[PDB]
């Protein structure tokens, strides 16, 4: 969004993107879709508390 | 059945055909098994469509 | 104009 026009992306997609761009398969982020989501959003409650 | 999913860019389409391309600019390609890579199946990935991946391979082995 | 070459080729005929 910041390169100019916007471009919308799937949120998983922008994930697969940003897997990707770390160095792991982009088919890592679908087995564990629900795993990673989990994390995350236990990880920010964490900093919330 | 089993997982298809591109080495590079992504699957796209319009109203009957898939293809895939370069995130940055549109240059759609035929979906074949020199541009995808497999791994797991289609009981995991969420989103997952049918369609049939090309394999330049037999029509050489047949002519 | 030069050639390129296809490793399949010989592989359908051996
Ligand atoms: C990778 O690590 C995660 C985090 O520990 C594992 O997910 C947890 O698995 C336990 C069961 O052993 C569940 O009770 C937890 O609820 C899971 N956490 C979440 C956020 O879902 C995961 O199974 C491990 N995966 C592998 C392949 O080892
Ligand atoms: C989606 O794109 C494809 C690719 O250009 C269009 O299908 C082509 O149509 C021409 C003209 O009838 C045929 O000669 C080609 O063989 C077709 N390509 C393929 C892969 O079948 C298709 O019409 C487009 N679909 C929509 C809804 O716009
Ligand atoms: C996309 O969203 C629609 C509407 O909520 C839903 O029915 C569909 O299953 C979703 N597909 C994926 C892959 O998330
Ligand atoms: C593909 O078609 C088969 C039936 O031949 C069906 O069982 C399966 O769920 C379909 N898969 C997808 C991703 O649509």
């Amino acid at each position: 969004f910041g390169a100019g026009p916007a471009l919308q992306i799937p949120f998983p997609m922008q994930m697969a993107y940003r897997f990707n761009g770390i160095g792991v398969t982009q088919n890592v982020l679908y087995e564990n879709q629900k795993l990673i989501a989990n994390q995350f959003n236990s990880a920010i409650g964490k900093i919330q508390d | 059945g089993k997982a298809h999913f591109p080495r590079e860019g992504v699957f796209v389409s319009n109203g009957t055909h898939w293809f895939v391309t370069q995130r940055n600019f549109y240059e759609p390609q035929i979906i074949t098994t020199d541009n995808t890579f497999v791994s797991g199946n289609c009981d995991v990935v969420i989103g997952i469509v049918n369609n049939t991946v090309y394999d330049p391979l037999q029509p050489e082995l047949d002519s």
